[PDB]
């Protein structure tokens, strides 16, 4: 099911084009809202007085069909950044004519070019239109891979093409984009229709729409190959370029002529179908996190809030996790007790943050496989799931699971534990204050006792998107500082970005913390190289834990634990895009800072240039102890 | 009202050539209202144009005529709104405009065509950015060229060299064309260039119209500013020194002299003007048309 589109700009009448497109298989059409040759005059007379009407009736379509089926096109002759002011204001005139008489149609989208490099009043006219009443409408601005200079035939013996590498030059195409979106202040309504042509450029080329809002990709019919029958096909480059697209779900539209005029014409869109259907299917996690693909969440706060039912429900439907947890409380009781003691010792551990039950059961379920005793206490400060827990504990556990509704940093246990198991972690490792609670809870482990985890360590890694840093910019609020939706993270499952440096250790922590002088806060400074031309909005956040041992829990891409579906990344802002060149280094601070009441990070860019400190004081985001 | 002639003949009149006998063709656009189509008109009597009812043929084509141009007596080539290059034929009666081809090579709007020397090739430039060389005979696109970079605005064949040809484009080229060569476009030394005419008497002499209202007369330079607006065309007349019309979306035409003076300037015209073309027969009678659906027969003054 790939959702696709015909782009034309030539048609007779409204109602035959429309149906031979809808039964070749299109889902939309772009077409003209006024005949591209039509050229228009609005000052000089006598032509600005031409007898209407000046185009085609709204009548000839239903609403559903103009607010659904049609996507106009911006008529070529509009050049608002002509030479020749006369152009400039007669183009200025018709762009404002026609992209009015689009939303008087309530079209769902209009297409614009951007096929040179100076946009800037063109820019100007759109954002003027975008603040002339709130609509929902899109803009696609078409803009080419590579621009039509730049793969010319070299057919011109005074002016031969370029055949010496200009890294950024090729590029070239992206920064007519970006300069348009900046100058628009990168309006929600504003897109990219991004347009491929017969040959790719390098890789880095392509990567530089990486994060970008591409909704639309252009395919014209002249791209596509020919096989042995007749049909058209795509180079084996094209089609990986496909693939990586429908990763996006853009919309594919196909534009030209009929060439393979051998075969019918729904045969490009066949093709499109067959390379969808093509690709390996939701493989458990993908299945799981396709829904929440660049949505932005508050990180849960388990100590200061007391979690929902249903979000408890969200842990346990991960079994690799237990398992995991499983396999390094076994491995632990093995190690501390012998098989000549299996029947004399009993080991006391406790679950400290038991939620609903489920580490109680894998503890359980580790020691019956070990062939070894236990005696346990589940240790729960949330009064709601300690029902569910003292329930568990009636009906199943029986006396040997002892369950205490208390905060694990005040409980008075009445023995020493040989271990403590826990699932304090966030995202960031230690951002539900995972060290704070178990540091308040080691005085009741043993002196020789083990927490699992022992360990576990952040990661960060810059990011570009500009998708991001839209829906961030868009959390504005009204009643705080108008900034301070960059001054937090975010879990999110980053999808539509750009990582630009691998990923390296921020902050970690070790329990027991032997250590006679425990200080939680920290100060790191990361040197990231970036060997590509981009934009900084960002880091994602990841975390590493070892369970115990080698059986280890991780997020980090590089060794997420395969099948794991717990724990998206999570995504620091900055309120500034930073540019950066290939060869720079991003430098980025982050500081753990606390008092007694809170917890928090802060963070900025010190290079290629400094950002503002992120969230100096907690202002914008705290933490609660 | 001969036969499978449409009744109504579309508003936007863009094409206006005669033949040797000097029968008119015309070619028209439906550029707004319901349906955008085109329609190709044949009066062997002019004075009767731009009425339907009065026509020697008529037929209507699936899109706009953006371009047209006699082949030889009987055919008419033009391009069309649809990426296509059509050939039509009259019969040997001359009361039937019969298709008689219609390939669609082209990826956007056919915009110019131009018949070559020897009458058995023409040249098309498309929105697509291509220029494509065609053989009648085989109806074949022989080569495809994407020398510009931008729409192509215009082509004109050489007049005597059957391999030699001009384009412009919207990326501000002027290439002059010689398929004998390697490579076979050559870059000719501003603001847009819109129009092109070879000289019919000095082999290596053109001259060319620009966006801004600016004719240009240019050796293998001579200028005036005659119009306020873009400079849509260039017609040489056929006298042996040739007058130079001049037409633009300003709604006027000019007549000019060897030197870019200017001797005739006729407003006749309400809206753009779109062709001119010089009778065979009276050499000082000039015949327009524009989209205010006037055929004007203007007399220049010699
Ligand atoms: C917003 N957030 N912050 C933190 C977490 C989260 C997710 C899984 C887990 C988990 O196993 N174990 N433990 C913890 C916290 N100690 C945890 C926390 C979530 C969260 C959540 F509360 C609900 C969700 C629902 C559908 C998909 C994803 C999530 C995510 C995610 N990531
Ligand atoms: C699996 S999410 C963390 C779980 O441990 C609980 N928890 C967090 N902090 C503490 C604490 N200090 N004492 C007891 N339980 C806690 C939380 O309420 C949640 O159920």
């Amino acid at each position: 099911r790939v959702s696709s589109g015909r782009d034309l700009n030539c048609v007779p009448e409204i109602a035959d084009t429309l149906g031979a497109v809808a039964k070749q298989g299109f889902d939309f059409l772009c077409m003209p809202v006024f005949h591209p040759r039509f050229k228009r005059e609005f000052i000089q007379e006598p032509a600005k007085n031409r007898p209407g009407p000046q185009t085609r009736s709204d009548l000839l379509l239903s609403g559903r069909d103009w607010n659904t089926l049609i996507v106009g096109k911006l008529s070529p002759w509009i050049r608002p950044d002509s030479k020749v002011e006369k152009i400039r204001r007669n183009s200025e005139a018709a762009m404002l004519q026609e992209l009015n008489f689009g939303a008087y149609l309530g079209l769902p989208a209009f297409l614009l070019p951007l096929n040179q490099e100076d946009n800037t009043n063109l820019a100007r006219v759109l954002t003027n239109h975008i603040h002339t009443g709130h609509h929902s409408s899109m803009f696609w601005m078409r803009v080419p891979l590579v621009a039509p200079e730049d793969l010319r035939d070299d057919i011109i013996e005074n002016a031969p093409t370029t055949h010496t590498e200009e890294y950024s030059g090729e590029e070239k195409t992206w920064m007519w984009w970006h300069n348009f979106r900046t100058l628009c202040d990168y309006s929600k309504r504003i897109a990219v229709a991004l347009e491929i042509g017969a040959d790719l450029p390098s890789n880095h080329v392509i990567d530089r729409w990486l994060g970008e809002p591409i909704k639309a990709a252009i395919l014209p019919t002249s791209i596509f190959l020919t096989n042995k029958k007749g049909f058209p096909v795509l180079s084996k480059m094209h089609q990986r370029l496909i693939f990586r697209l429908l990763k996006l779900e853009v919309q594919f539209i196909i534009t030209g002529t009929n060439h393979h005029s051998e075969k019918e014409f729904c045969s490009y869109l066949q093709y499109l179908e067959y390379l969808s259907q093509n690709r390996p299917p939701p493989n458990a996690y993908e299945l799981f996190a396709k829904g929440y693909e660049d949505y932005l969440q508050s990180p849960l706060q388990p100590l200061m809030d007391n979690l929902e039912s249903q979000t408890y429900e969200v842990f346990e439907k991960d079994p690799i996790k237990y398992s995991q947890y499983q396999q390094a409380i076994y491995k632990c009781l093995l190690d501390r007790v012998p098989e000549e003691e299996k029947d004399t010792n009993v080991q006391v551990l406790m679950v400290l943050g038991a939620g609903r039950g489920p580490l109680v059961n894998a503890s359980l379920r580790a020691a019956k496989q070990a062939d070894r005793r236990i005696k346990l206490y589940a240790v729960e400060k949330n009064p709601n799931a300690v029902v569910t827990l003292e329930n568990w504990q009636f009906e199943e556990w029986g006396s040997q699971v002892t369950v205490v509704s208390s905060d694990m940093r005040e409980w008075v246990a009445p023995e020493k534990a040989d271990i403590i198991v826990s699932e304090l972690l966030g995202s960031f490792a230690d951002n539900e204050l995972s060290p704070e609670c178990l540091d308040g809870a080691q005085h009741f482990l043993k002196d020789d006792g083990v927490s699992i985890p022992g360990e576990y360590t952040s990661f960060l890694a810059p990011i570009s998107s500009s998708k991001l840093y839209n829906e961030v910019r868009a959390c504005r609020e009204k009643d705080r500082d108008p900034e301070a939706q960059f001054e937090m993270p975010y879990v999110v499952r980053l999808h539509n970005f750009h990582q630009l440096s691998a990923p390296q250790p921020c902050f970690t922590f070790s329990h027991p913390n032997r250590d006679p002088m425990i200080d939680n806060n920290r100060y790191c400074t990361l040197e990231f190289p970036v060997e590509v031309n981009t934009v900084l909005h960002g880091f994602a956040g990841y975390f590493e834990t070892v369970l115990y041992q080698d059986i280890t829990l991780s997020i980090r891409p590089e060794t997420h634990s395969p099948g794991m579906f717990s724990w998206f990344p999570i995504l620091f802002p900055i309120k500034q895009p930073i540019t950066v060149r290939e060869g720079q280094t991003i430098c980025v601070r982050f500081w753990r800072c606390s008092n007694s009441k809170k917890v928090w990070y802060e963070w900025a860019v010190t290079a290629p240039v400094c950002s503002a400190i992120h969230n100096p004081t907690g202002r914008s985001y705290t933490i609660g102890l | 009202l001969p036969p499978n002639a449409p009744a109504c003949m579309e508003r936007q009149l863009e094409a206006a050539r005669y033949r040797s006998d000097g029968a008119l063709l015309l070619g028209a656009s439906s550029l707004s209202g319901r349906c955008w189509a085109g329609s190709l008109w044949l009066f062997k009597d002019p004075c009767a144009a731009p009425n339907e009812g009065f026509c020697s043929a008529g037929v209507q084509t699936e899109a706009g005529v953006a371009d047209l141009t006699w082949v030889g007596e009987r055919g008419i080539l033009v391009a069309s709104d649809s990426g296509a290059v059509e050939l039509w034929e009259l019969d040997e009666n001359e009361t039937l405009i019969v298709s008689k081809f219609c390939k669609y090579e082209h990826d956007d709007i056919v915009s110019t065509v131009s018949v070559l020397s020897s009458g058995t090739q023409a040249v098309s430039g498309s929105k697509d950015i291509c220029i494509k060389v065609w053989d009648l005979a085989q109806q074949v696109v022989l080569s495809s060229y994407r020398a510009h970079a931008a729409q192509v605005t215009c082509v004109a064949a050489s007049p005597h060299k059957d391999s030699v040809f001009l384009s412009c484009s919207e990326d501000n080229r002027i290439l002059l064309w010689d398929t004998r060569c390697p490579k076979p476009a050559s870059q000719i030394g501003g603001y847009l260039p819109t129009s092109l005419a070879w000289h019919p008497q000095q082999s290596e002499v053109f001259v060319f119209g620009d966006e801004n209202g600016t004719v240009s007369l240019v050796d293998t330079v001579l200028s005036s500013a005659v119009h306020s607006q873009c400079v849509t065309g260039l017609v040489f007349s056929p006298h042996s020194v040739p007058f130079l019309a001049s037409l633009s979306e300003d709604c006027s035409l000019a007549v000019l002299d060897s030197s870019l003076s200017e001797l005739f300037r006729s407003q006749a015209h309400r809206d753009f003007v779109r062709d001119a073309t010089w009778s065979p027969l009276n050499h000082s009678l000039l015949t327009t048309v524009g989209w205010d659906h006037q055929v004007v027969h203007h007399v220049v003054p010699t």
